[PDB]
């Protein structure tokens, strides 16, 4: 017996090994898999197939054996472990002789239960088993460690090293001695080093003391457990209690009666996108069908069944644009820009969708009118205690390159700020220079707003044109504002006040004609980026070339804004979008004409 | 900006250059280094020993400060200089011809048609002043302005929107 305990490690290692070969997967098998085989040579053929390594366990397989070792393992875990590791390395020569048997294993075991949590805990508990869980807070940089150093000499090259124990270390008047031919050396570079990280972590399930802030707890790491996780992130821990004394002072060397407690590391619980073939046949599918069109375009809300005449336009930033690439002469930037807003009343779901696109956009991001302003929005510069250095920093916009950011209650914001935009949206660029850095960084991306007046309803006999805050030709600047209100209707409201309320009723859904797929749909989004370059043969050119005369007679009006001609850079845009969706490699002829339909269905709102 | 993931803050590098290295990289700019991370000579409260809670730290000894080059104006043969106009064999030409001034006027904007009277002014920006020699009177200027106005989008913002990537230090 070792001297602190009562247990051997032999009987431990025949009764696990015995364990693990007594196993049909029974803790499912029998319990709760066409395999009447051990899980665990399945598991090391599944280690030595891959020759991918780091298996983990869970307790509750331990229950159909003897209850004993879960007893003595919950006592005395930090001396009992490598019992199950050489264990583990019988049964490599057991699986296989000639294997890779030089690197090992861990043993992540987890799952006696929650404690209650970790607000309700005691000291007698203090070097047993643990699982509690929360909410991650930070994200730290990994810290080396000494376990032995690198020496030297004059005379022969005693080229020399001495490890760790814990804490104590020897050496002789040399380094490897021999007749004493001077004093000790010391360099501390050519050494071996292990990896370490500390990371807050907080309790949040519904875990909760009432009107109480969470108290917090702090995790160490160790090698291939180093930032394993990202931030922001509900993970549960499985370690042990692991404690410390304080040193009093620092002046001095006493030390303090406040052992501090902190749970070591075990085990957590949480081209990458590239398909297969076989999903191109239920994209392609869908695609075949002129139904697809309006099929998303129905599919993207759980049931909002109004204004579906929009969305149609919406899967034109979701199926994000073209890329006409400037790979050829370097002029220009014409870049497949597009930006489309909407704007109306309060009511409409502007921000409640927009905070559904965000559980659906992939680089969602979410600030609005009045939610941070230019600065706020770009060069977040202040000082860090990490680094304790001033430094040039972050912006938000460019974090989105690309992607979308959803925007509310546009008419807030601060003059200084939507002069930064017009740098975007007109030359799609940026530089920076303050009196640290200059900076020609790179970002570019789509616009959706949900803009809103200074009332609650937009005036009739006053159009946009003058009654949200914009100049008098960059209102229209927009591609093309999608108008939006409240539907000025008492008939509509029964039937929503019955379906989306026996929607919540019923508390599920139905898969009718519009056949929702429950993730095959989004790849037709994801992979219709990659492989599509739409060209032009002769098609979405020639009907305003041609009606050219009376689409120009723009000259009248008395301060009014009309047609200019930059239209077509917006429509050939609109065009090889929708020519896109259908996956037409070539010119889509169709879409010009649900184009026109998109513009002329919003562009003579001010025919006064 | 060449590696831009989600989640995390941006993480700190320390990171040092030897003398040659000095003062030729600059705010704004990115880089190709060496990789010869270090071992560098309170919260650390592990094991102590003796016969120490280190920071991690790093340098590199090499540079590649590129997306910032020019390099001035140095045909291979005789000159003024070694290859500021070697060109002579063409240049002659571009100094001799006739309708050399039209031929220039519609060297740059065959993208754009619009009226050919400022694509043969606007050349005046790039183009020389006088750089004489005199005596100590006053500053004697080499450029001038020039002024656009003209009705909503006839691209008037195309016209300098690309001038900027066309000569150098003019952004
Ligand atoms: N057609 C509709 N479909 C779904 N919800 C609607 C509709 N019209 C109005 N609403 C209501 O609007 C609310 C969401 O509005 P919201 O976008 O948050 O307003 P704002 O953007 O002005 O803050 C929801 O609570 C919903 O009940
Ligand atoms: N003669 C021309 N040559 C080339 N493009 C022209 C000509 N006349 C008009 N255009 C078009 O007019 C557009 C003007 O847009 P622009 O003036 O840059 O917008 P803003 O006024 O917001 O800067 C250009 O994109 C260009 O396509």
């Amino acid at each position: 017996v070792v001297w602190g305990t009562n247990v051997v490690v032999s009987q431990c290692k025949s009764k696990f090994k015995s364990f693990i070969m007594r196993f049909i997967d029974p803790s499912a098998e029998q319990d709760e898999i066409d395999v009447n085989q051990p899980l665990y040579l399945q598991k090391l053929e599944e280690i030595h197939t891959l020759e991918e390594p780091y298996l983990n366990l869970n307790c509750a397989h331990l229950k159909t054996f003897d209850q004993d070792l879960y007893r003595q393992l919950i006592c005395y875990p930090q001396e009992v472990i490598p019992g199950f590791d050489m264990a583990i390395n019988e049964m490599f020569f057991e699986r296989y002789p000639a294997a890779l048997l030089e690197h090992q294993i861990q043993v992540r075991p987890f799952n006696a239960d929650k404690t209650r949590n970790m607000r309700s805990l005691n000291p007698e508990d203090m070097d047993q088993l643990i699982s509690i869980s929360g909410m991650v807070i930070r994200s730290s940089n990994v810290i080396p460690e000494m376990r032995e150093a690198f020496f030297s000499c004059n005379i022969c090259s005693f080229s020399t090293t001495v490890e760790v124990d814990r804490g104590r270390i020897n050496q002789p008047t040399l380094c490897t001695n021999c007749n004493t031919n001077h004093c000790f050396r010391l360099i501390h570079n050519r050494s071996e080093f292990t990896d370490k990280q500390l990371v807050k972590l907080q309790e949040s399930p519904d875990d909760m003391a009432a009107g109480q802030t969470p108290h917090n707890v702090l995790l160490y790491a160790h090698n291939d457990l180093v930032d394993k996780v990202q931030p922001g992130d509900r993970v549960t821990v499985t370690g042990i209690y692991r404690a410390t004394p304080l040193k009093t002072g620092g002046l001095s060397s006493s030390v303090k009666s406040v052992y501090k407690t902190h749970v070591d590391v075990v085990h957590f619980r949480k081209k990458d996108h590239i398909f297969p073939p076989e999903r191109v046949e239920l994209l392609q599918l869908l695609a075949k069908k002129p139904d697809i069109y309006d099929r998303l375009a129905r599919a993207i809300a759980p049931s909002i069944y109004e204004n579906d005449d929009i969305k149609k336009g919406i899967l034109l930033q979701l199926f994000g644009g073209t890329k006409k690439k400037h790979a050829t002469l370097g002029r220009q930037n014409f870049r497949s820009e597009i930006h489309l807003l909407l704007c109306g009343d309060p009511g409409t779901s502007k921000s409640q969708m927009l905070q559904y696109v965000f559980n659906l956009v992939p680089r969602s991001q979410y600030t609005s009118g009045r939610g941070s302003s230019a600065v706020g929005l770009t060069a977040y510069v202040t000082k860090d205690p990490e680094t304790r250095q001033l430094v040039l920093q972050t912006g938000a916009l460019v974090l989105a390159d690309n992607g979308v950011c959803c925007i509310d209650e546009f008419d807030k914001m601060n003059d200084s700020t939507r002069s930064v935009l017009h740098e975007v949206m007109e030359q799609q660029t940026l530089s920076i220079a303050k009196a640290g850095i200059i900076c020609q960084l790179n970002a570019r991306t789509s616009i959706l707003a949900a803009a809103n007046p200074a009332e609650s309803q937009w005036n009739k006999r006053k159009n946009i044109i003058d009654n949200v805050q914009l100049p008098h030709t960059l209102l229209s600047r927009f591609d093309l504002i999608f108008l939006v209100l409240d539907p000025q209707d008492e008939i509509f409201d029964k039937r929503l006040a019955s379906h989306l309320v026996s929607l919540y009723y019923v508390t599920r859904h139905e898969e009718e004609d519009t056949m929702f797929d429950m993730s095959v749909l989004r790849d037709y989004i994801a992979y219709a980026r990659e492989h599509l370059s739409p060209t032009l043969s002769d098609e979405a050119q020639q009907r305003l070339i041609q009606a050219y005369v009376d689409m120009r007679k723009v000259g009248a009006g008395r301060g009014q804004i009309s047609a200019y001609p930059r239209q077509l850079e917006s429509l050939i845009r609109l065009s090889e979008a929708h020519a896109k969706v259908r996956l037409s490699n070539q010119v889509e002829l169709l879409d010009v004409e649900e184009a026109w339909r998109l513009h002329r269905e919003a562009l003579k709102q001010s025919a006064t | 900006q060449a590696e831009l993931p989600r989640g995390c803050i941006p993480r700190a590098v320390e990171i040092i250059l030897r003398s040659e290295l000095v003062e030729t990289v600059q705010a704004g700019d990115r880089y190709d280094f060496t990789g010869t991370l270090i071992v560098v000579p309170l919260a650390g409260v592990g094991t102590r020993a003796e016969n120490l809670n280190y920071r991690m730290a790093f340098l590199a000894c090499s540079v590649q400060a590129t997306t910032a080059r020019f390099g001035g104006t140095d045909t291979a043969e005789d000159m003024k200089k070694q290859m500021t106009d070697a060109e002579w064999h063409k240049i002659y030409e571009m100094s001799k011809d006739r309708n050399l001034y039209q031929n220039l006027i519609s060297s740059l904007f065959p993208s754009i048609y619009g009226n050919d009277e400022v694509k043969r002014g606007i050349l005046l920006q790039q183009f020389g002043g006088v750089a004489k020699t005199t005596t100590e009177k006053t500053s004697l200027r080499g450029d001038i302005n020039v002024c656009i106005v003209g009705d909503p989008s006839t691209a008037k913002s195309q016209f300098l929107k690309q001038v900027s990537d066309f000569s150098p230090r003019a952004i």
